């Protein structure tokens, strides 16, 4: 068996039981066993850094300012799905602004 | 690399 | 007494059970003033010289770029211990924009 290794985009489900955005590459995960992520919830409250996951059937939304280091590895981590490209560009360019990193 | 962590979730926090 | 809110750059002494540990604050003012949150990166004393290491250069520690955080740092009752150089900020940020992008 070889385990399932989190690429950045790909919706997974970690227990502490959430599921989460990774942001960070492969490489990077695989070699660490870890992965930057961000937390998703049922109901979108309104706030700002809310970004809608758009579903088939329904939706969820992505919380970007919650970005959370994560040891996948550990904590088991499997894979619901893979967000949008532009789902993943704007978590990222939410992101951006919180911090403004260049 | 080494998991740093936090303990128990605070205020807002939602994880 | 008005109490001290966390700005970009600060570095700052933050608790958790159970433990202090020192972190810097990348997240604006405007921001973790609002929300009693912030975004942040773990410092330690011990420097192994991991790829996403930043040096911060005191009298006579290390950031780690790729552990981000986020905390709620009114609750964790947040001090100020100092501010980083601006060209370890930018630094901070350069290594964090690689696990991610723009």
């Amino acid at each position: 068996v070889s385990r399932y290794v989190p690429d950045m985009g790909d919706l997974i489900w970690v227990d502490f039981h959430r599921p989460a955005v990774v942001l960070s590459p492969f490489m990077y995960n695989n070699k660490t066993g870890m992965c930057l992520c961000v937390p998703c919830t049922t109901q979108s409250k309104g706030y700002p850094f809310e970004v809608v996951l758009s579903g088939q059937e329904r939706d969820g939304v992505a919380l970007a300012d919650q970005v959370k280091s994560i040891a996948w590895r550990a904590r088991g981590a499997t894979k619901k799905g893979t967000v949008a490209p532009e789902e993943l560009q704007l978590i990222k360019a939410k992101i951006n602004v919180l911090i403004g990193l260049s | 690399h080494e998991n740093i962590d936090w303990g128990e979730p605070k205020d807002k926090e939602v994880w």
